[PDB]
């Protein structure tokens, strides 16, 4: 009756499937808080986290951030007051609400009494990277109460390096979530399946993670599809149920990326049963992905379309070139939103002509775009590199900052006697070191 | 470290006695400063022959998102014609003697941009004085350099810059066993004073602080890996090995390195290459000729180098 | 700055483009004047010739009356042109004092001069043309631009187009020998003709380097000539002996060599990628060159060139242009 | 209607340290006169006496009133049942939201205790507005 | 005072030169009382603006203003204004005359996907009451899911017809006369925009009118719209296809610095003036349109001005050794 | 009156549609259990998406759509405040409904909607899914923030078949007493390119105009440069004979420049007598053309140089 995410959602820490690291680092800044607290927030522990009026989790979409803040607040029996994007959180309500109660107690906490936090509260301001225009000074008003806080606060955001957020910085213990493991996904979603009366085969459950680049909230949304689009499962229907489920459903930027890479469809018979409206009509099919997942594994084929003696790899060199184009193409169709009138040339030089260079036997196996997920590294870093070089601005455009700091690199991790002797000498601090280790890493 | 002995006055400027004396005759009116274009290689000692020539004109103390001093800012473009006309024309306010504004990377300005900052020259040029620090002056619209003056910044000599690095040496206690561990340095980084000076210091701290003629020149995280990809590119060229390079790549990006950086070194670590006759290198720069192209007009970086490749391990097989 | 001190303060000031002004004189005296589209290369006349007419045609007194102005600095957003533009132009006229009718023409509408209006956004470009159409009873526009391509369409119809050519040696000389006279500037034989040929068609920056030069022979007071060699150092340009070496290394050479003085010249050498536009100039009209070699050299500068004009890495492409030079 | 999913408190009557009553008119005035000094407004009832204090960066706020009955008029009187000393904070922004119910009962009945939420009553012909508010930490 | 542009504007439908397949469809559609939704498409000065706001006219007389609700791209049409404004009109009955409402959308390609797609939402709802016209230069730059909404009307470049015919009217009620082949220029330069006709004529009836009955020549019109001449034109190719470099780079150097024409216009016409030789090999065709079009097309981003010239002078000439 | 034929016969339920089959099914099966998860239906213009989540609407709630489905699209105010209210408000509302049946919430044209209010209706369909369940409409899911889209299922739709394309298309003709043309309705579908609105818009203004739906008529109101003609320009055994056809059929009789490579390439592409791989490098010209002609340069030039290309090819 319910959503799957939802009946299937941790009811304890011991159920929220990776970051366990994290979910500690977590946990425990919330044991010793009352410590932290009775010492002035002045005693970094060999945690670090005793510094700290309040705790900023941040990640990807359904990981478990949510889940967890919530969860280690009700297992350490203190009581919730959230507030999440759906509520105004201006600098004016903000410091006529939730401002009062920074140092109140809870009002249940009483008809609710051994419980040591019962009467104590954990706030839980969410989604705070989605602080709009609806929430004028929202975000220095927050800011601000993670330092004046008398009680725990627990603040989530997707994307912590962002500007809006710059003001958070200092102010908190910030633990970061990655990505979830595929063995504790796979792991989960198969204790779902099982109980849901159904199986699949691991590659499946596999690639489906893949796809799902880690958010396990939609994997299970994703993988409540098949049960729910079918009327009755049977026995044999399983084994089968998953093709129309997967190749429609499911992994459909797959089923275009292998018809599109199959060679029977450019062969002159295949040629007319399968025209040429068809190929560029299956872009139309998922114009997202479809160029990502072709660049993806163009070169991953044993073509049967060469033309006779022409190498696997002249061929490839073509298509890259094609690929190439049509990258100069997209470019140009995002930069106005009024140029979706170049979307089928771009069908042509993304996808259908690299594909009929290269079409032909899958050699080996369709993957998701590693684009997508290699974007994130790419840009995740820049943002590093960046802050780093705000810091040293004062000692080479950005640029010339990764492309020379090498040397630093040396006076910084050489042996790791002499420790403070460079560290301080170079006027940085802990998050500038903390930090700086980062990207070199 | 090379921040350390940088010349932190026009009398220190030990490099091109031209230009060092032209900036000192040019201080000869603190209050008449014509608008100012550097333009040349990277690592030549503009940049500091900027912050360096400001002290001498203005206070000595004129060392403190912007990097702004009590006598002048620094914009860095890294939209942006919108700051530009904004900020600027705010600090025209400045009279109520003018006020300097260095702008460090004048091509990474916009067309729109740039026609903005001109206008703006023309305007409150009394109260604002421009240093545009570039390399390349190509993609600067003429309208800028009739109101500026055109010097240009030729890196120095390899005898030269050997000069400035036995120094360094000199005062941090190192150990030269002869001129020419400093020589080579120099035809390394081939003028780039900010890489022979980050490079004296980086084949220093692995020697001992002591020069040897062993001298294993500085190789950073990535020229290094560029150089292992034109290897693979020589030896192995099949479709399977593209596939590698590829993740070669998709790593070079994801460590904040520049695509448009990759092609460079790429294409003429390449060329370097004595196995290769006179066709395969002329095709290889073309190919990216070309390519450099694609990328300035895309923005998906992977797809244009790895088109790069492809076409130069068929060049090659 | 003599740029600025010798702006033309009558349309006769303005000698080069006339094929324009000449026409700009006889509307001068009718209510129909179009609106109008001023376009062509950099310095060419273009801002001066506004200023001009409208002291021409209100003097001082409804000057800054009656006549609005926006350029490249000043905001210019969908915002703007709806709002401050189009109420301008609706407004009505300004009422004229005694003298203004006795001096100059007042005619029955005011001016809004858009000036570098090749930087407007497209969707602001828009905004301004029912507005400059159903207000031309009273108002009338003048875009000013480098490029026609930048303009939308649209207003390029509904403007009068005045095309600004560059300014001709012939041209030039003429309003440049006036400037060396009343400057008593000791200039050479080869001086003033090599600055129009160094800044082509931009007279500012053809100016710009009689005044930023003369004021460095003064420095030497040796009251010596300010020759040729002597200006080209200020301009930007690149020593002519510089040159032969490229083109003698590539007449003949290998691959390795090139690319071997290629690095040279980036190394330090005048980052100036104008080598390209010299190297031009020469194989053209030197007369030891065939034609089969005039072609296809024509079309290799072509490629280069254009592929430059795409913010491409410098070296990159001035290497492989010398290296297919040479093959040829 | 809407779809509420409650969650249903165990209030129970208690013995409180203190329970005093007063008119709401009067108890409206001193918590709008004190919210302007402090964000904190402290009940304190010593000695059968009630005394309201509110120590803001400004200044400081205090009002006493000593307990009577005119039997002039009844509901101006000011009553106190004392068992046990109290000494109560609570956010000033509460309580000149509890102040509202000063439409409902010319009188308003209040109990405290040192370990529970204070209790604002305002009593209606057939039956009451209650309002329980949770203190402040030590 | 109006400049000429303006002045001449159709008043009425009747006054519509060279859109009779539209102005028929339209008029009979009215009388029909089956006016559909309409998208008025066509380049710059062809009638769009003035065949509306006549058909409106005609359709309300003076109840104009008060049953018809005009926005172009100087008015404010975000998603707000949409919603609002043009949805409140659109849903509400007329206040004097019983009928249907009518909204006119000037320049519509300006406005936004976003502001495009809500304006197509309301036109979907109140279709049944209300006449929306929408007008632009590309039917492209507009939402599928709003052109799929009307009927579409393209306003064609006008023919030497309806030209020749209002050059005629305008030479009338203005003392102007038109050399013969003169009127032909006028036509070959204006691509069939009637609006940049009336704008040279009055740049020549304040030009060479002095006895006030002069005679406006090709030259005149060459000269004044800047447009190089066949003669001109024609000769800078034989330059270029016989004489030397040397001496081709100057003919070339010259006609254009001394009649102010650009490359660009000269490419134009040459392409023209040399589509009708009879070259021997077709790939000689081939590679001149080839490096011609490459040429033309880098100008527009602004090259090298120099270069691009000896550049077109090197294809003309590489391409004739055939 | 003037009612549409796109609107008189829009599908009123889930059967109706000649959309995408499988996923159709898929939808029926959700209107027959209730389970629907939120979901985000993206695709082209006009292949049946806003028909489609409405229908699964009805046979979900019957007689409870009326108070159970809140519609909200480009035409309405979308806001965070809206989003913070309104639609917060209708999820908290009260309605009883069968066991496995939810309200619904329909924002169409979602690739609108601003990030900021998106980023406010997150935690509202999460807190309150078990009473109510979203469906996105748009062509661009990506302007869906993730984390609405980790909170929904992703239901991309394809382009029609010209044979759905044409089955629709005779259902409405038999309706409609339309006298059509083979020929006639080739050019429609041609036209259409899986666009079933477009179609139908075409055929009844075709019909409005010449009665007799035949290919002469529906080219008449496209107003396009006629397939024939391009088609004989593309396949002129000489490149002379072609530029001819460009010169005296195509920009002589005044057609876009826009216009004439738009058809070039819809005609290339189902040029069966050629072959893909020829079909293809044409394309790829007519293509690198056409985004000349969308940065300024749309000059006749152009358009010859475009043929030239393709005789190159052609012939080599
Ligand atoms: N790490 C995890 N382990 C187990 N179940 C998970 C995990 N992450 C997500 N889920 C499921 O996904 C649903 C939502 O997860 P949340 O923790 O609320 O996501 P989130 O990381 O806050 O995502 P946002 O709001 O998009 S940032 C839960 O109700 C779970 O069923
Ligand atoms: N035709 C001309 N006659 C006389 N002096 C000129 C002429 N053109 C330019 N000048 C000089 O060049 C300076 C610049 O002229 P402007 O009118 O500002 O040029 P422009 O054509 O608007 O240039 P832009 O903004 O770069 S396009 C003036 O101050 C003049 O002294
Ligand atoms: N078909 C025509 N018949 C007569 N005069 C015309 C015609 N087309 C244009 N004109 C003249 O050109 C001027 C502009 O025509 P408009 O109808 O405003 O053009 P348009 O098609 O709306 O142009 P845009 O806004 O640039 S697309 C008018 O004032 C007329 O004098
Ligand atoms: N698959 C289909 N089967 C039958 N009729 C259809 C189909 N697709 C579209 N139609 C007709 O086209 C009209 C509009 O289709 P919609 O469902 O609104 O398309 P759409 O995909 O939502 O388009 P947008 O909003 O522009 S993305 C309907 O009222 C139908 O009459
Ligand atoms: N004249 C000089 N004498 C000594 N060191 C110099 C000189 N010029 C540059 N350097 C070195 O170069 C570093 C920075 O180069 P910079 O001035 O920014 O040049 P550019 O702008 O070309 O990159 C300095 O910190 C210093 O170590
Ligand atoms: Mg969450
Ligand atoms: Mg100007
Ligand atoms: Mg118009
Ligand atoms: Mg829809």
């Amino acid at each position: 009756d319910k959503l799957w995410t939802v009946k299937y959602a941790p009811t304890n820490l011991q159920q929220v499937c990776g970051n366990k690291g994290s979910v500690m680092k977590l946990k425990n800044w919330l044991a010793n808080w009352e410590n932290s607290k009775k010492n002035s927030f002045k005693h970094a522990g060999k945690d670090g986290s005793g510094v700290f009026r309040a705790a900023m989790l941040y990640g990807p979409p359904g990981i478990g951030k949510t889940t967890a803040a919530h969860l280690v607040a009700q297992e350490l029996g203190y009581d919730i007051l959230e507030q999440n994007a759906s509520d105004v959180r201006s600098k004016t309500l903000l410091n006529a609400g939730v401002k009062n109660a920074l140092d109140n107690m809870s009002v249940v906490g009483y008809f609710k009494h051994q419980n040591l936090n019962g009467k104590h509260f954990v706030i839980i301001m969410d989604e705070v990277d989605g602080m709009s225009g609806g929430d004028r000074g929202g975000v220095g008003q927050l800011a601000q109460f993670c330092r004046k806080t008398s009680t725990p606060l627990i603040l989530i955001c997707n994307e912590r390096n962002l500007p809006k957020m710059r003001p958070f910085d200092r102010v908190c213990l910030d633990i970061q979530f990655r990505r979830p493991d595929a063995n504790s996904i796979k792991s989960r979603l198969m204790t779902i399946a099982i109980r849901e009366k159904f199986k699949l085969d691991p590659n499946v459950i596999d690639r489906l993670i893949q796809t799902t680049r880690g958010d396990i909230r939609q994997v299970i949304n994703l993988l409540s599809t098949i049960s729910t689009t079918t009327k009755t499962i049977n026995h044999e229907n399983i084994n089968e149920i998953s093709k129309a489920w997967e190749k429609n459903i499911a992994l459909k930027p797959f089923d275009i990326a292998h018809k599109m890479l199959d060679g029977q469809i450019y062969s002159d018979i295949g040629s007319r049963n399968f025209t040429l409206n068809d190929k560029i009509a299956l872009y139309f099919d998922d114009f997202d992905f479809t160029p990502l997942m072709i660049q993806e594994n163009y070169l991953s084929t044993r073509p049967s379309v060469l033309k006779p003696g022409q190498s696997h790899l002249e061929a490839v060199a073509e298509a890259a070139n094609c690929i190439s184009l049509g990258d100069i193409v997209e470019k140009k169709i995002r930069s106005s939103e009024q140029l979706w009138s170049l979307l089928p040339l771009h069908a042509v030089l993304s996808s259908v002509y690299p594909a009929s260079k290269v079409a032909g036997h899958m050699a080996g196996r369709i993957n998701f775009t590693a684009w997508l997920g290699q974007n994130s590294k790419s840009a995740k870093y820049y943002r590093l590199l960046q802050e780093i070089h705000y810091h040293t601005r004062l000692g080479x455009x950005x640029x010339x900052x990764x492309x020379x700091x090498x040397x630093x690199x040396x006076x910084x991790x050489x042996x790791x006697x002499x420790x403070x002797x460079x560290x301080x000498x170079x006027x940085x601090x802990x998050x500038x070191x903390x930090x700086x280790x980062x990207x070199x890493x | 470290w090379v921040d350390k002995y940088r010349p932190k006055s026009l009398n220190a400027l030990s490099h091109n006695e031209e230009l060092t004396n032209f900036l000192k005759s040019l201080s000869d009116q603190p209050r008449d400063l014509p608008h100012l274009l550097l333009y040349g290689p990277n690592g030549t000692g503009k940049k500091t022959r900027c912050m360096a020539l400001l002290e001498s004109i203005f206070g000595p103390g004129v060392y403190r998102n912007v990097v702004s001093s009590p006598y002048h800012l620094e914009i860095t473009p890294s939209n942006d014609r919108i700051v530009i006309q904004e900020l600027l024309k705010e600090v025209a306010q400045m009279e109520q003697r003018y006020k300097c504004v260095i702008i460090n990377e004048a091509n990474s300005l916009t067309k729109d941009a740039q026609a903005a900052l001109r206008r703006t020259m023309e305007k409150y040029s009394k109260n604002i004085r421009l240093i545009m620090v570039c390399d390349s002056m190509s993609p600067i619209i003429a309208p800028i350099k009739s109101q500026c003056l055109l010097i240009r910044c030729p890196a120095p000599s390899d005898s030269e810059i050997s000069t400035i690095l036995s120094d360094v040496v000199t005062n941090e206690r190192i150990q030269l066993e002869t001129k020419d561990i400093l020589k080579r340095i120099a035809q390394a980084s081939n003028g780039n004073l900010r890489v022979s000076l980050l490079m004296l210091e980086s084949m220093a701290l692995n020697n001992e602080l002591a020069l040897k003629s062993s001298s294993p020149i500085i190789k950073p995280d990535w020229i290094i890996v560029i150089h292992k990809l034109t290897r693979k590119i020589v030896k192995e060229r099949s479709v399977n090995s593209l596939i590698e390079c590829r993740a070669v790549l998709y790593d070079l990006l994801a460590h904040c390195i520049p695509a448009n950086i990759i092609l460079k070194e790429l294409t003429f670590s390449l060329l370097d290459v004595e196995t290769l006759n006179t066709t395969n290198k002329s095709s290889i720069i073309e190919y990216s000729s070309v390519f450099d192209e694609r990328l300035s007009l895309g923005n998906k970086a992977i797809f244009h180098l790895e088109g790069f490749i492809a076409k130069v391990m068929c060049c090659l097989d | 700055p003599w740029v600025e001190k010798y702006r033309p303060k009558n349309l006769d000031e303005v000698t080069a483009q006339d094929h324009a002004v000449t026409v700009l004189k006889k509307t001068l005296k009718s209510a129909n004047l179009p609106h109008m589209l001023f376009y062509g290369p950099p310095g060419t006349g273009k801002t001066s010739t506004i200023l001009a007419l409208t002291k021409e045609l209100y003097g001082p007194d409804l000057m800054k009356s009656r006549i609005l102005e926006l350029n490249a600095s000043d905001e210019r957003g969908i915002s703007i042109v709806r709002e401050k533009v189009k109420n301008f132009a609706r407004l009505t006229v300004s009422k004229p004092s005694k003298h203004d009718l006795e001096n100059y023409p007042c005619p029955p509408y005011k001016i809004i001069i858009l000036d570098e209006a090749d930087s407007m956004t497209a969707d602001a470009q828009s905004a301004l043309r029912r507005t400059m159409e159903t207000y031309s009873g009273v108002t009338r526009f003048c875009l000013i631009c480098n490029y026609v391509t930048r303009i939308i369409d649209p207003l390029a119809s509904q403007c009068s187009k005045f095309r600004f050519k560059a300014l001709d040696a012939s041209n030039a000389i003429d309003r440049l020998r006036f400037i060396s006279e009343q400057e008593n500037v000791k200039c050479d034989d080869g001086v003033l003709e090599r600055i129009l040929d160094i800044s082509a068609g931009d007279l500012r920056r053809g100016i710009t380097l009689l005044q930023s030069a003369s004021k460095g022979a003064q420095y030497l007071g040796d009251g010596k000539n300010i020759t040729s060699t002597q200006v080209e150092e200020l301009a930007g340009v690149v020593p002519h002996d510089i040159l032969i070496e490229i083109v003698e290394k590539v007449k003949s050479g290998d691959f390795d060599e090139i690319k071997k003085y290629v690095n040279t010249f980036m190394k330090s050498g005048w980052s100036a990628a104008s080598v390209v536009n010299q190297l031009h100039e020469y194989y053209i009209t030197n007369d030891n060159f065939d034609t089969n070699f005039k072609n296809q050299i024509s079309w290799l500068l072509f490629t280069t060139d254009s592929r430059l004009n795409n913010g491409t890495n410098e070296h990159i492409q001035l290497l492989n242009l010398l290296v297919k030079i040479s093959q040829l | 209607l809407m779809d509420i999913d409650a969650d249903f408190l165990k209030i129970e009557e208690l013995q409180y340290d203190s329970t005093l009553s007063l008119p709401s008119s009067e108890f409206s005035k001193i918590v709008r006169d004190l919210s302007q000094l402090s964000d904190s407004i402290n009940i304190m009832i010593t000695k059968e006496t009630i005394k309201f204090v509110a120590d803001g960066d400004i200044g400081s706020g205090s009002v006493i009133i000593k307990p009577f009955v005119d039997m002039e008029h009844p509901e101006t009187s000011i009553k106190l049942e004392m068992d046990q000393p109290v000494d109560l904070t609570f956010g000033a922004k509460y309580l000149l939201d509890i102040i509202k119910g000063s439409s409902l009962s010319d009188r308003v009945g209040i109990r405290l205790s040192s370990e529970a939420p204070a209790l604002f009553q305002f009593d209606l012909k057939s039956g009451f507005l209650q309002f329980f508010l949770a203190p402040k930490f030590n | 005072n109006l400049p000429w542009v303006e002045k001449y504007r159709p008043e009425t439908l009747d006054e519509v030169y060279g859109q009779n397949e539209v102005i028929t469809t339209v008029r009979k559609f009215v009388d029909e009382g089956k006016l559909p939704h309409l998208l008025f498409y066509g380049p710059p000065g062809t009638g769009k603006t003035s065949t509306i706001v006549a058909l409106a006219r005609e359709i309300y007389g003076k109840n104009y203003s008060n049953m018809v609700l005009e926005l172009n791209a100087s008015d404010d049409r975000g998603i707000d204004v949409v919603r609002n404004q043009i949805k409140d009109f659109a849903s509400t009955r007329q206040i004097f005359s019983k009928g249907f409402k009518l909204i006119i959308l000037d320049e519509a390609d300006a406005m936004t996907n976003a502001a495009q797609n809500a304006l197509r939402r309301v036109i979907e709802r109140y279709t049944k009451n209300t006449r929306f016209c929408v007008l632009a230069n590309y039917a492209h730059k507009l939402t599928p899911a709003l052109l799929s909404q009307c009927t579409r009307f393209r306003f064609q470049p006008l023919p030497q017809e309806a030209i020749e015919r209002r050059i005629a009217n305008v030479l009338v009620h203005e003392k102007l006369k038109l050399s013969p082949n003169a009127e032909k220029a006028l036509i070959e330069l204006s691509n069939g925009d009637m609006r940049r006709v009336l704008n040279v004529l009055q740049s020549c009836k304040a030009t060479l009118d002095n006895p006030d009955e002069d005679e406006i020549s090709d030259d005149v019109i060459y000269e004044c719209c800047g447009a190089p001449r066949p003669s001109d034109l024609k000769a800078v190719l034989k330059s270029i296809l016989e004489d030397d470099w040397g001496t081709a780079h100057y003919t070339l150097n010259k006609v254009r610095s001394a009649k102010g024409l650009a490359l660009i216009d000269l490419i134009e016409g040459i392409v023209k003036i040399l589509e009708d030789y009879e070259l021997q090999n077709e790939e000689t065709r081939v590679h001149l349109l080839t490096k011609l079009a490459d040429i033309e097309y880098s100008i527009s981003k602004g090259g090298n001005d120099q270069i691009q010239g000896s550049a077109v002078i090197g294809a003309i000439k590489a391409s004739f050794e055939n | 009156l003037q009612l549409p034929w796109v609107e008189k016969y829009r599908p009123q339920v889930l059967s109706d549609i000649v959309g995408n089959k499988e996923t159709i099914d898929r939808l029926q099966q959700i209107a027959k259990d209730g389970n629907m998860p939120h979901m985000i239906i993206s695709g082209m213009p006009g292949i049946g998406k806003t028909t489609s989540v409405h229908c699964l609407a009805h046979e979900l709630l019957g007689r409870s759509y009326a108070d159970g489905v809140l519609e909200l699209n480009a035409s309405d105010d979308r806001g965070i405040d809206v989003v913070r209210n309104q639609i917060k408000h209708f999820a908290q509302k009260k309605l009883h409904l069968p066991p496995g049946k939810h309200k619904i919430v329909i924002l169409d044209e979602a690739d609108s909607m601003t990030a900021g209010a998106q980023q406010a209706l997150r935690r509202t369909m999460e807190l309150y899914s078990n009473s109510t369940r979203f469906a996105f409409a748009c062509n661009q899911s990506n302007k869906i923030i993730e984390p609405l889209q980790s909170q929904c299922a992703i239901l991309r739709y394809s382009k029609l078949s010209d044979e759905d394309v044409l089955k629709r298309l005779l259902q409405i003709i038999k309706l409609e007493d339309v006298k059509y043309t083979n020929d006639g309705l080739e050019a429609i579908i041609f036209t259409a390119e899986g666009d079933m609105r477009q179609a139908i818009n075409n055929l009844q203004s075709t019909v409005a105009g010449h009665g007799l739906v035949n290919a002469d008529n529906v080219f008449k109101i496209v107003d396009s440069p006629h397939p024939l003609i391009v088609k004989k320009m593309l396949l002129a055994s000489n490149l002379e004979d072609s530029i001819q056809i460009l010169r005296t059929d195509l920009w002589k009789k005044g057609y876009s420049s826009i216009d004439i490579v738009t058809t070039s390439f819809r005609v290339t592409k189902n040029l069966a007598q050629v072959k893909e791989s020829v079909r293809l490098e044409m394309i790829k010209e007519i293509g690198l053309t056409h985004m000349r002609i969308l940065e300024g340069v749309g000059t006749y030039l152009q358009l010859a140089s475009m043929l030239a290309k393709i005789h190159k090819l052609n012939n080599k």
